[PDB]
RNA sequence: GGUGACCACGGGUGACGGGGAAUCAGGGUUCGAUUCCGGAGAGGGAGCCUGAGAAACGGCUACCACAUCCAAGGAAGGCAGCAGGCGCGCAAAUUACCCACUCCCGACCCGGGGAGGUAGUGACGAAAAAUAACAAUACAGGACUCUUUCGAGGCCCUGUAAUUGGAAUGAGUCCACUUUAAAUCCUUCCGCGAGGAUCCAUUGGAGGGCAAGUCUGGUGCCAGCAGCCGCGGUAAUUCCAGCUCCAAUAGCGUAUAUUAAAGUUGCUGCAGUUAAAAAGCUCGUAGUUGGAUCUUGGGAGCGGGCGUCCCCGCCGCCUCUCGGCGGGGCCCGAAGCAUUUACUUUGAAAAAAUUAGAGUGUUCAAAGCAGGCCCGAGCCGCCUGGAUACCGCAGCUAGGAAUAAUGGAAUAGGACCGCGGUUCUAUUUUGUUGGUUUUCGGAACUGAGGCCAUGAUUAAGAGGGACGGCCGGGGGCAUUCGUAUUGCGCCGCUAGAGGUGAAAUUCUUGGACCGGCGCAAGACGGACCAGAGCGAAAGCAUUUGCCAAGAAUGUUUUCAUUAAUCAAGAACGAAAGUCGGAGGUUCGAAGACGAUCAGAUACCGUCGUAGUUCCGACCAUAAACGAUGCCGACUGGCGAUGCGGCGGCGUUAUUCCCAUGACCCGCCGGGCAGCUUCCGGGAAACCAAAGUCUUUGGGUUCCGGGGGGAGUAUGGUUGCAAAGCUGAAACUUAAAGGAAUUGACG
RNA sequence: AGAAGACGGUCGAACUUGACUAUCUAGAGGAAGUAAAAGUCGUAACAAGGUUUCCGUAGGUGAACCUGCGGAAGGAUCAUUA
């Protein structure tokens, strides 16, 4: 069982401490890796180059090609897929456009279909997709 | 549980409510004094003399026949041993599993009951450094242990 | 082996009066036992204890009754500072309405309302009720 | 020499330190660069002047690192003052006005202050709070009353509309005033300023979690939706649209850090048969943890309910060796000091702001700290505030002695002018100063006595240790036997036998197989053999000897707290495996053939190497399994058995009994086990224990936190090496899993 | 009094070469995992999964794999009828 005694304070807290390092949440937060790794370098979001327009295939049970922007980041010069979200508005974004890709919910984790995609598009030359898709801001030129 | 053993045995010894002295007896705390006193001269341990005095002989408990229990008699008339009794049958136990370890290298068994052995002279030793009827100093040396004996 | 001789003895008087046995003896005895029972025997927790004295330790015999739902025992003694005292009668006790913290403070051995009413703190043992 | 696993030393930080913050049943968890306090640095370092005061950057000296003008000789550079720009960037304000408030420096009432205030920007954020109300209609209804109902009187209502209708107001605009410094802003108000088609509320949703439509269009596994569950393949409650509704609503959305939620980090307070999980076993240093046992009952009173029963001040001791409030007392001043703490309670000290929270028509509130009043102002002025609690640990003070340690007398010591011997040395005193020697006062030392009921608590259903009679496939080392087995020797007879779902390679008239008798080598110890035995776990069985070792029981044997568990560190650890060596009984990876099969580099066959056999080193792992840590307590039955003991009632034998010994019947301790049950557990299977657990904590060790990646990579170490031990992440992933249910197929 | 100056010494930026450690990355070619999810060749496992299954170790093999030895039952037997 537990260790229960009196003069235990560190026993228990330097148990408590290292049965941590088996925690998973924490082993993303404190560790290192995390801020190494995401390319939105503990950012919110981050602005980036579109590079290409590419479609993706999602996962068997639900068949579709769901539309997506490699990404290279401004800060980084890191790689990405951001699913372009919304209907048709992959027909707005043109390449090398600067956008500002945002995550998607899950922080880490791909969402639902679009199989390892965490990042979805934003804003597309200082606009906001939620404008253009509802017709409100126009294109710039 | 025993100390060194899985056996969870008990099997001890039991003294009644009573302790005044049961009236057979005669000696007097003198004449059992004089007794404990003679068998200790003649070569025997302070348990080996409760023995003696209880089967043949006559006091359930040397204790409540006199003022003071066994060691206390002999130690301060100075018939007590060097070490304690306690101890050197274990020390003389070593010493014998010792022997027959150095004839026969593969006994596998006696290779506890040794380093058991040691360990319950060890563990015995370091009181009698606290108690202090030992001089913080003395320590084992199987080289110097068959001696001891 | 025997670190505690109340936890001893008192799961021994909670663990007979699950089964409703009439009365039991607790084998080590001690002070502290006596001085926490015959707090419990105040407030009715019990009935009459009788303390055989073989020779050595002591051994008791305690009179039940049925009224006893539990008592246990708090092991370390925790050192209670009356602020406290408080936010462990709440988390160690049925209700605000009846059970009692022994505990054991500069003036003897006695209840948590013993112990307010004469304002002293110090170290928890357990609680019945 | 000093520090160290009470974790130093080393490394890291998305670290200027506090005061607080949002979260929050209690406990924490993360954040605090954030105006208050404390520290540091002015690109970086070093050195410098000067200065009380600086190693000062709105100084300078170089250097390094930056950078400006040039007449090419030279010269001037420091925004981490305020404004502003560039770069960086997900991510942040005006070259604004001013000393009027608070304050500071000066020689100073007088200047200056980007300290500071005031504007501007400003969904960082908090408070208040419009976006309409109401009468009559038209109706749309529904509690009295009236009606069998249909209807009606109507005190009640409410829906939409007509807006029928005027009333009310602000958002604006703008006369005017205040404000302020001048404004502005706010507060004051003249004047204008509401019939929607206006002075116009949006963002997400509308399957569920989750409040809200199997309303209507379109697409048809596309587009698309969907944080998760999901929908979409020709009526989508799911996509794109339309209409209706819902939530909040002037806000509202998504981005992610973080807290509850998390009884998913568990101190409170998780878990470890199977779900992720208890070391193979044991020893053991730190650490944690550790039985009982020591002033009490009682007395004296005051006070509640002749006595009884609650409720209070008292009987900390010692000293007085110490003060004094020619001999004093009186007791405070000192100290034995609280053995030496731990613990508890009371003080004091705790910067404000923040916080908790007294007081207060800010018009309320966030706020603010004032305000209130007295007053017709003749009062030429009164009255009150600016409350308080907390403020960890450590530190300081004072009570208490409940529990926890800890201490004191035992090869003798406290006291008792108890007495002296030796020495020391202080100082009073000999009308003063010196010398000698004294008396005495205080140390130090030490002869020799008196008294001190003169000192050891007990032994733990704790331990340790002695002895006793057994016990046991415990361990070693010798020794002995048994068979079979193959091998060979010989002899007999004879042709097939071994192997097989069937057969052949194989063995064979060169006589195999079989029979007999002999030898051989090595193996392994059959039945007896069991929920039988022992050890720690690996564990452990032919006879006999020797060598140690051990449990249990037995014990008015001794010691007396000595103990439990234990990082660290050790001993042992099937098999397999490896170096040496010895040996080659069978079996037998590997390896060779025969078959079988679509194939079988497999199974089924026939050979047979390493090895299984020994002795010597290593290795250090199992489904090393009861998938149950060790110690300790408690809670029910009932059967059996191993050992020991005890008791009795038997008898076979065994003898005249005996002693025995063998059975029978009991009890007792501790062993291996069984069944049974609504203890109680337990998701379940099950479990005398997995029982004592929201009624949460007896002690302690280890260790798990979705699954894989992975027991991988890398690092370290051990090993001759197989490998051993220590042991990550990105990435991916929605379940994987466990217990039981029906299915259904073997 | 007293400047320029010069010998010495001390803090010492700076520069040059070694050492360490930290961090961060360039890389011909090689081998896993995952995706992931519908290719071929088998069919290892779950039913007696056609060969009870699984651990460790070893050796082998186109691949599941197979075979020794010692284990395990988490079995396909809580029993075998003195
Ligand atoms: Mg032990
Ligand atoms: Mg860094
Ligand atoms: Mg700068
Ligand atoms: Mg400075
Ligand atoms: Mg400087
Ligand atoms: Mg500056
Ligand atoms: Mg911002
Ligand atoms: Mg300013
Ligand atoms: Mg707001
Ligand atoms: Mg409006
Ligand atoms: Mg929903
Ligand atoms: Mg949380
Ligand atoms: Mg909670
Ligand atoms: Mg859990
Ligand atoms: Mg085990
Ligand atoms: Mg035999
Ligand atoms: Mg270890
Ligand atoms: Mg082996
Ligand atoms: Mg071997
Ligand atoms: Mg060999
Ligand atoms: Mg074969
Ligand atoms: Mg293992
Ligand atoms: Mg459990
Ligand atoms: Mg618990
Ligand atoms: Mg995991
Ligand atoms: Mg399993």
């Amino acid at each position: 069982g537990k260790c229960r005694g009196l003069r235990t304070a560190r026993k228990l807290r330097s148990h408590r401490r290292d049965h941590k390092w088996h925690d998973k949440q924490y082993k993303k937060a404190h560790l290192g890796t995390a801020l190494k790794a995401n390319p939105f370098g503990g950012a919110s979001h981050a602005k980036g180059i579109v590079l290409e327009k590419v479609g993706v295939e999602a996962k068997q049970p639900n068949s579709a090609i769901r539309k997506c922007v490699r990404v290279q980041l401004i800060k980084n010069g890191k790689k990405i897929t951001a699913f372009v979200p919304n209907d048709g508005c992959l027909n707005f974004i043109e390449e090398n456009d600067e956008v500002l890709v945002a995550g998607f919910g899950r922080k880490g984790h791909a969402v639902g279909d679009i199989p390892g995609v965490r990042f979805k598009v934003v804003k597309v030359a200082n606009v906001s997709l939620l404008a253009l898709y509802k017709g409100k801001k126009e294109r710039p030129r | 549980g025993r100390m060194h053993a899985p056996g969870k045995g008990l099997s001890q010894s039991a003294l009644p409510y009573r302790r005044s002295v049961p009236t057979w007896l005669k000696l007097t705390s003198d004449d059992v004094k004089e007794q404990i006193y003679k068998l200790a001269k003649k070569g025997l341990t302070p348990s080996q003399i409760g023995v003696i005095l209880r089967d043949s002989h006559g006091v359930a408990q040397v204790r409540f026949v006199t003022g003071n229990k066994i060691l206390r008699i002999l130690k301060s008339k100075g018939l007590a041993p060097d070490l304690p009794e306690d101890l050197y049958h274990l020390i003389k136990k070593a010493v014998a599993v010792r022997k027959h370890l150095e004839r026969n290298r593969k006994d596998k068994d006696a290779k506890f009951r040794l380093i058991l052995i040691e360990s319950r002279i060890h563990r015995l030793a370091r009181y009698y450094k606290t108690k202090r009827v030992l001089p913080p100093n003395w320590k084992y040396e199987s080289s110097t242990a068959s001696a001891l004996v | 082996v025997r670190m505690n001789v109340l936890a001893d003895a008192l799961k021994s008087i909670n663990n007979a009066e699950k089964r409703g046995k009439r009365q039991v003896l607790i084998r080590p005895c001690s002070k502290v036992i006596v001085r926490f029972l015959t707090v419990m025997m105040k407030h009715g927790y019990i009935g009459e204890f009788e303390i055989i004295d073989d020779h050595r330790a002591g051994k008791i015999v305690v009179n039940l009754t049925g009224r006893l739902n539990k008592c246990g025992v708090i092991s370390p003694r925790f050192d209670v500072q009356l602020k406290d005292l408080e936010k462990w009668q709440n988390n160690l006790l049925p209700s605000r309405q009846f059970g009692f913290i022994v505990l054991t403070t500069s003036a003897g051995i006695m209840d948590h309302e013993e112990a307010r009413r004469k304002h002293t703190g110090g170290k928890i043992l357990g609680f019945f009720f």
